[PDB]
RNA sequence: AUUUAAAUAAUAUUUUAAAAUUUAUUGAAAAAUAAAUAUAGUAAGAUUAUUUUAGUAAAUAUUUAUUUUUCUUUGUA
């Protein structure tokens, strides 16, 4: 219905600020037609490093190769 | 080369229930569709077939085709029984059977 | 108009060149059949136009000596659906003649640039499998084309060799010796 | 008792003596038993008819919120419309390679029909295209 | 619908006369008393 | 819903439970004269403890520990030897299994002495188990090949497979599994009653006895050098096993989803003719034997031979038309003579 | 209307393209008799009334 | 089965030899000489008949009538049917219940 | 819907088997099922066929 | 009833009267003992070689692929096909060699037939198609006739006012509901389905026909089906010579006569087709297995005054080939000429069903 | 529609085969 | 359970426990506990140290359950949680095609090895 | 015009009922007779065959689909 309730786990009921209602809300929970593969951005994508390991290898001596390494790419 | 509707072989005409499509072929109106079942509970004649669909390849004088049981014409002779023996239409007597020794022996139906 | 191998008098007109076109061998398997069963239908409309009257039965027997079609139809039938059909017979062997006439430069050709056995060599079309289409006997240890996959004598083993006799006594009859196995029958 | 089900026929054709063996495809399960009844599963014959009301009413027999385009029709058919049978030059060449047609003669419309390559169903008015598909030389 | 006429018919006889007689009213009654019968059996005895 | 069988849930009913028979040994064929062919070129004991006790012998024997289970199959075969009269199955049967423990403990002679006395109890007995036979030279085999004798160990596989070729059903086990496949209706779930799959190294241990039999005979031949041997071998093993899924074989029944005819069941589980019983028994060359005196037909020549009566009359041929009037009466007035001139003699 | 009469004689027999509903699956002696007496009696009758008509 | 002596004596089976529905044929094949050896007190008669009463019939020794009906029955039912006149005396039918245990 | 096989199908279904793992498959005399395969496993099937030699 | 329905089990008693009869019974002396009729596989009709005698020269078994000669034997003159022979998809992949016979019954040259047409292996479905398309297509279509509504001829009124009577709500009592009435959806022919058959289907499934015949050892190959008179009991004195049972009751036979190997023909021999009509059981059909293709002019509604069923409106006709017939007369027996017909007409049809590699070789091995 | 039928006896109408859609 | 809410449903399903009467032994991990709290007005509790539980069943002392358990076959009944019945269908049908797949590749292995010996016999006998 | 399938056949669609309408005859200073299949989920009433085998736009039903990861659990399409 229009209950604070729909499409909610019992965890996250405490949150009134953001009803889960509605029609397509319910679609996207069980996934139907529009929303078959939901969400359309989902973890195990980053549109940043491309899920490949920022490093450089290319050193000029080949002795010091991992010269540069764990470099922090953020703060950890 | 849609194969011939198994239904409308013409073993079958059952009567007109609810479903049925538009060439299941079922009896006419008024009539029941097993000829001895005068009753629900009214019995199989025993020795007495009524030939149906097909003209008959042996034809009995005690059975039915295209008939009914007339009984002067059917038995002419109520003594005598009739069956088809090597393709022919052959007359024995008739017998009753009844228990003597504790076997069941054959005698004369008629005296 | 087409239909011979030539060109359309359409392709006449526009100029098209044509004329020099390579020679290749083709059988002309398909078109062998088709011209067969032209010829075997052209021989059907002569057959059944002209059907007499035979008639078993005294009733019809006034009619027997007249052809079976009324002569307008007759006619008719001669001219549609008759000899139409001997042009279409007509123009198969149209089609087949030509290409003899190229098979046999074809050959030549080859015979002279190779030599007559490597060229019949060139030119023959069998299929390493032919024999399972033409003589299977050739074809059986290769791969089993059975219907009866069972009685191929490579997966024969499978079916039972019967112990059996004769009985005099029972008609002549052959029956099987064979102990039955006692079944499973209960739970 | 055991009626002989495609199997057996198959083994041994001995066993197979008279016209009732002769049971069609066994994905034929036989004639309509009951009544498909909208909502409630296949209902059974005699059975409760309490929920047939939309049964029974359908037994018995938006495009203005979108616009014209055209006043013909958007594919419209008129008469003299070009619109031909496609022809795939895949399947020309397979019937060259194959064998049904002479790379030696002159190719018609009418070889094309008489070698099968192409049924009557196909051709109609102006009669065909050449199109290349998926073949590059 | 099965009523189940033709098993029942044959118990008749241990009716007493309206019902014994007229096999439909006969019917109504075994019918009752067997689904009588059959629910006390499961829920009460 | 869906169960997640927490509390105790009696099982189901399925075909496959059905009892199966243990196929024997003809009565007049005795196993030491195919053995002389191969040499030619009740008192009661507490047995549901006991058997106890020797169910945990085998376990502690597919366990791997070997002097155990020598000691339990002691015990169980001291008190089956009391319990069961002369050269009875069970006895046979235990000290098979014994020879068998004594093998793999080291003690070969003992095993060697055990599993001949198998045999010649075998030879002795009225119609033994042909599983039995079969288990016990397979024994004599490894306990002949452990000590150090190979041709005659390969001798006893290759008899066993000349046994059970010979003496042995192969489409038995399966006879009532075969059609079961055709009991499902339904096709988007519960689709595992359709694909339903029993293996025949388990609805009959015969089989699985043999195939392993021939699998170490032809370790040996491959350890002798022996080529042909290796192939005829192989050859015989591969036999077996397609003999064995041959008579598995069926075609699919409906396949998409059936709504309700419940009582179609009663076709799909029968006594179905096995491809090996419909191949062997079929009525041309197993005729059915028809007399003639319980019948009212017979062919030509024989037509005396049919079941007698009282005073008969020939009347006519039945012809249907003679029910008409006087000009259908006046055809088919000669018919009857002329047929009496078809069938004279 | 049209009846498709360009197949009527067309046939390699006398009993062909010709539609007929009225039959069983046993045939008698007798009855098989009327059937290639119908049959050539359709043929002869249909010839023999066209050719009454036209002349 | 009572003290020694099955209660059992004759088992009827009708059947024709030539005619249609081979059920009773193909047991008297392969079901019943497994039965014969098992009960061999049991006389068991045959009837050809060319319209065979499709029921099975036993007989017991008080002089009880009891019989089972086979018509398209599998042979395998048969033979249970069969077992199943074996193992009673028909003597009484009581049900079942608390009271009627102890006989 | 497999048809032209001949011979043993079983054998044939037996490798299919092993082509498709997962998916249903069903003989009958004239022809053999794959169930939920599409184009693709026609793909695989004629590749399948063509490299086995026929 | 049902084998599941409480009425099976019915009939506790009587349905024997426990006495032998003193004639025909007898008790069962053990394993060793012959019963008549007992046989451990289902078999409905269970004939063996006496009642259903077979020619063919082995009695067909599971180690012979087929009960005829296999190869040419050296004590009789062979006789190749008329046309060559090419093995298609569904074929025996064998050669078959059947003996011809006179017609004073001993053998005559052997002669051998084509595996498109006796080779093609039965399979149940397509025989199936065969089978149905015949028992639908030969009942009588014109007895399907029955009364309408607005058939039955009484007034059209309301028969009584509905307002305060305690009778049925009635007026024009002509509906289904009454003794008088006639139904709204009636049966008449020219509602009745005639089926229509592609020439495909019944091409192969007669072929299929032809060859199970052959499997069971039922088919013999004959010189001339031919009478010195037209009278039948020339015709039932040939039948008594060969051996071929006619009687009503006895397995029957179905000719196929084409005439001899030297001179086939399409019609039938004058004076065996006249003397040929007897009272038992047999049947004389056209040698062909193909059928004309079938059409219909009303495909939709056209024709109104059409009496006739829907459907093919060129139903196959009675005296040809099929499955009932072939299944209801057991010898079949077919003429030189019919065999070269059959070969003949059907060979571009199993040409053309080749595979173009193999096709493309046909020229070139004649 | 009985033999002995008034209804029937007395000829009524006949129906013809009905046509069919577009 | 059909007295409750369907959250206190969906608990006691994960605790293993459909009808009245059931009982289950469940590990002691953070997560069971935060169920066990939510059903507590139904479900009665026991708790055994796994010492006392290696005592419960005769175990030896120094056997651990870790190998116990990795012992016992995954196959046993009702193996996995899978989200609907249809997928639970198609994991039956796989088991059963993996057995059938085992006696095919049996049979094969064999004519494999048979094609092996065939061939060097027929290349040893030739040269 | 870069770019994959295919079993080419249609003919059917509950059942009983108004007050009505319409056409054509006869009669009297609208009535009767004769012809039709008008319409009736808020007028209604009937609708023929037990022993069963998966749940409750959105829902329900019919056929069919996905082995997507954690201690267990889950009907999602």
């Amino acid at each position: 219905a229009r209950s604070p309730l729909a499409n909610k786990s019992p965890d996250e009921y405490g949150n009134t600020w953001d009803p889960r209602t509605g029609v397509e809300w319910y679609h996207r929970l069980r996934r139907r037609g529009a929303y078959r593969h939901w969400p359309w951005a989902r973890w195990n994508d980053d549109p940043v490093r491309q899920h490949q390991e920022l490093s450089c290898r290319r050193t000029f001596s080949a002795a010091v190769t991992g010269a540069n390494e764990g470099v922090p790419l953020w703060n950890y | 080369p849609r194969p011939a509707p198994r239904f409308a072989m013409g073993h079958m005409l059952p009567h007109r229930s609810n479903v049925g499509s538009q060439f299941l072929h079922t009896q006419r109106h008024g009539s029941r569709s097993t000829w001895y079942k005068k009753h629900y509970f009214s019995l199989r004649p025993f020795a007495i077939q009524r030939h149906h669909g097909t003209t008959p390849r042996i034809l009995l004088d005690r059975s039915l085709w295209k008939s009914l049981w007339i009984t002067k014409l059917q038995l002419p002779d109520i003594n005598r029984w009739e069956r088809v023996v090597n393709s022919r239409r052959v007359t024995e007597d008739r017998y009753a059977f009844v228990e003597e020794e504790g076997v069941m022996h054959k005698v004369n139906w008629g005296l | 108009s087409g239909a011979f191998g030539c060109g359309s008098y359409r392709s006449v007109v526009a100029g098209t060149q044509n004329v020099p076109r390579r020679m290749t061998f083709y059988p002309s398997a398909y078109e062998l059949i088709q011209l067969h069963k032209a010829h075997r239908e052209v021989i059907r409309h002569f057959y059944v136009r002209d059907k007499i009257f035979d008639n078993k039965f005294p009733g019809n027997a006034l009619a027997n000596g007249l052809f079976k079609f009324v002569p307008n139809r007759r006619e008719n039938y001669h001219m549609r659906e008759l000899m139409e059909s001997i042009r279409r017979r007509s123009i198969w062997m149209h089609r087949i003649k030509q290409q003899r006439e190229i098979n046999a430069k074809v050959v030549e050709n080859m015979e002279v640039k190779y030599g007559k056995k490597a060229a019949a060599s060139m030119l023959c079309f069998t299929t390493p499998d032919s024999n399972a289409y033409f003589a299977p006997h050739r074809y059986q240890d290769v791969a089993n084309s059975w219907p009866n996959y069972w009685q191929h004598p490579s997966v024969n083993h499978v079916v039972p060799k019967p112990r059996w006799r004769r009985h005099r006594e029972l008609g002549g009859i052959t029956r099987v010796e064979d102990p039955f196995a006692v079944q499973a029958s209960d739970y | 008792q055991h009626k002989w089900n495609h199997w057996d026929q198959y083994l041994n054709p001995q066993i197979t003596q008279s016209i009732k063996d002769l049971t069609p495809t066994p994905e034929y399960v036989g004639m309509r038993c009951g009544h498909n009844m909208i909502k409630m599963g296949w209902m059974k014959i005699g059975g409760s008819w309490k929920y047939s009301r939309g049964y029974n009413d359908r037994r018995r027999v938006r495009f203005m919120l979108a616009p014209r385009v055209s006043a013909g029709g958007p594919r419209n058919r008129y008469e003299g419309k070009l619109v031909f049978s496609p022809l795939r030059l895949s399947k020309l060449l397979w019937a060259i390679d194959t064998g049904r047609i002479n790379p030696n003669e002159v190719i018609t419309l009418y070889h094309l029909r008489q070698a099968n390559v192409v049924g009557e169903r196909e051709i109609v008015w102006p009669g065909f295209v050449l199109i290349s598909n998926g073949v590059r030389r | 619908h099965y009523r189940a006429k033709l098993e029942l018919d044959r118990i008749r006889s241990m009716l007493r006369g309206r019902a014994r007689l007229e096999r439909k009213v006969g019917l109504k009654r075994l019918f009752f008393l067997m689904r009588t019968q059959t629910r006390y059996r499961v829920e009460q005895q | 819903v869906t169960r997640l069988y927490t509390s105790y849930y009696t099982g189901v009913l399925y075909p496959n439970q059905l009892v199966q028979p243990k196929q024997r040994l003809p009565a007049d064929v005795s196993v030491s004269a195919i053995l002389q062919k191969r040499s030619e070129p009740r008192p009661y004991v507490p047995l549901g403890e006991v058997a106890k006790l020797e169910l945990q012998g085998d376990y502690y024997m597919e366990g791997g520990m070997f002097q155990e289970a020598l000691e339990h199959y002691g015990v169980v075969a001291k008190a089956y030897n009391y319990a069961y009269p002369e050269n009875h199955a069970q006895r046979i049967g235990i000290r098979i299994k014994l020879s068998a423990a004594f093998r793999q403990t080291g003690r070969l002679e003992s095993s060697l002495a055990n599993i001949e006395e198998v045999l010649r109890m075998l030879d002795a007995s009225t119609r033994p188990s042909l599983e039995l036979i079969c288990e016990a030279l397979l024994e004599l085999g490894i306990t002949r090949e452990a000590l150090g004798m190979k041709r005659e160990a390969t001798e006893a596989y290759e008899e066993a497979l000349e046994v059970v070729n010979s003496f042995h059903n192969w489409g038995e086990s399966h006879r009532m599994l075969r059609l079961l496949p055709r009991l499902g209706r339904r096709f988007n779930y519960n689709f595992e009653e359709k694909f339903v799959y029993f293996s025949p190294f388990d609805y009959d241990r015969t089989f699985a006895l043999v195939d392993q039999c021939l699998e170490r005979a032809e370790t040996i031949f491959n350890e002798i050098g022996d080529v042909e041997g290796a192939i005829r071998v192989l050859q015989q093993r591969k036999e077996m096993i397609d003999k064995k899924f041959f008579n598995m074989r069926d075609f699919a029944g409906r396949i998409h989803t059936m709504r309700g005819h419940w009582k179609r069941r009663a076709q799909h589980l029968t006594n179905a003719p096995t491809p090996d019983e419909l191949l062997r028994y079929s009525p041309t060359i197993h005729q059915v034997h028809r007399d003639f005196k319980y019948e009212l037909t017979a062919p030509i020549g024989r037509e005396k031979e049919v079941m007698p009566g009282v005073n008969r009359l020939v009347l006519d041929m039945g012809n249907p038309y003679r029910r008409r009037g006087r000009l259908s009466n006046k055809m088919l007035k000669d018919a009857d003579h002329k047929f009496a001139n078809y069938v004279r003699q | 209307g049209f009846t498709m009469k360009y197949k009527k004689g067309t046939g390699l027999w006398d009993e062909d393209h010709v539609n007929d509903y009225k039959t069983n699956r046993y045939l008698s002696a007798r009855a098989t008799m009327r059937w290639y007496q119908e049959m050539e009696r359709h043929q002869t009758r249909n010839s023999l009334n066209a050719r009454r008509a036209t002349q | 089965s009572r003290n020694g002596e099955l209660c059992l004596k004759k088992v009827i089976i009708s059947y024709c030899p030539s005619n249609g529905a081979p059920n009773t044929r193909q047991f008297l094949a392969t079901h019943l000489p497994h039965f014969h050896a098992k009960y061999p007190s049991v006389s068991i008669d045959l009837r050809p008949r060319l319209w065979p009463e499709m029921a099975i019939t036993g007989v017991y020794r008080d002089g009880s009538e009891r019989s089972y009906n086979t018509k398209n029955l599998s042979p395998m039912g048969i033979f249970l049917r069969l077992n199943n006149l074996v193992s009673t005396a028909n003597d009484y039918d009581q049900p079942f219940c608390a009271s009627h245990l102890h006989f | 819907r497999i048809q032209q096989v001949e011979g043993d199908m079983f054998r044939f279904e037996e490798e299919l088997l092993k082509i498709f793992p997962t998916k249903k498959i069903f003989v009958r005399s004239h022809s053999i099922y794959v169930y939920n395969v599409a184009l693709d496993g026609r793909m695989v099937l004629h590749h399948w066929l063509l490299g086995l030699g026929f | 009833s049902s084998i599941f329905s409480p009425r099976y089990d019915w009939r506790t008693s009587g349905v024997h009267d426990i006495a032998p009869r003193d004639e025909g019974d007898f008790l069962y002396q053990g394993p060793q003992h012959v019963l008549p009729g007992a046989h451990p596989l289902p078999l409905h009709h269970p004939h063996n070689t006496i009642t259903r005698p077979v020619i063919s020269p082995y009695i067909p078994s599971p180690q012979r692929s087929h009960p005829y000669f296999t190869a040419p034997l050296p004590e009789l003159p062979h006789f190749s096909t008329t046309k060559p022979i090419v093995y298609t998809y569904g074929t025996m992949k064998e050669r078959i060699i059947a003996p011809v016979f006179n017609l004073k019954n001993e053998v005559i040259y052997t002669r051998e037939l084509d595996p498109f047409i006796f080779g093609m292996y039965p399979e149940v479905e397509e025989l199936s198609k065969n089978l149905t398309y015949w028992m639908v297509r030969c009942q009588n279509f014109a007895s399907k006739w029955d009364y309408e509504t607005r058939e039955i001829w009484r007034k059209a009124k309301k028969n009584w006012p509905n307002t305060g009577m305690g009778m049925p709500r009635v007026g024009n009592r002509k509906n289904h509901l009454y003794t008088w009435g006639g139904r709204t959806k009636p049966s008449k022919p020219w509602n009745m389905l005639m089926p229509t058959m592609d020439v495909k289907t019944w091409s192969k499934s007669n072929r299929m026909m032809l060859t199970l015949k052959m499997l069971q050892g039922r088919l013999q190959v004959v010189d001339r089906l031919t009478l010195e008179e037209p009278t039948q009991e020339c015709y039932l004195e040939l039948c008594r010579n060969m051996s071929w049972d006619v009687r009503h009751t006895g397995g029957g036979v179905l000719f196929m006569d084409g005439g001899s190997r030297i001179t086939p023909s399409s019609e039938f021999d004058r004076a065996f087709f006249f003397g040929s009509f007897f009272n038992g059981r047999n049947k004389i059909v056209r040698p062909t297995v193909l059928c004309d293709e079938q059409y219909d002019y009303n495909k939709t509604a056209a024709k109104q005054r059409m009496k006739g069923p829907k459907g093919a409106k060129n139903p196959i006709p009675i005296n040809r080939f099929n499955a009932y017939d072939a299944m209801k007369h057991d010898r079949l027996v077919i003429t030189e000429g019919a065999l070269m017909q059959l070969e003949d007409e059907l060979y571009e049809h199993k040409l053309q069903i080749l595979p173009p590699h193999i096709r493309n070789q046909l020229p070139e091995y004649g | 529609p009985k033999m002995g039928c008034e209804e029937i006896t007395r000829k009524a109408r006949r129906v013809q085969l009905q046509p069919t859609e577009y | 359970p059909f007295k409750h809410s369907w959250e206190v449903n969906r608990m006691l399903r994960e605790l293993r426990l459909e009808f009245k009467g059931q009982t289950t032994i469940v590990p002691d991990i953070p997560q069971v506990r935060k169920r066990i709290w939510r059903v507590r007005h139904i479900v009665k509790v026991d708790v055994l140290d796994l010492d006392e539980a290696k005592a419960l069943i005769g175990v030896p002392e120094h056997i651990s359950f870790t190998d116990l358990a990795s012992q016992l076959p995954p196959s046993f009944g009702r193996v996995k949680a899978v989200p609907s019945p249809v997928i639970r269908s198609k994991m039956n049908f796989m088991k059963l095609r993996r057995m059938r797949l085992r006696d095919v590749l049996h049979r094969d292995a064999l004519e494999l090895r048979l094609l092996e010996l065939k061939r060097s016999a027929m290349k040893n006998a030739e040269q």
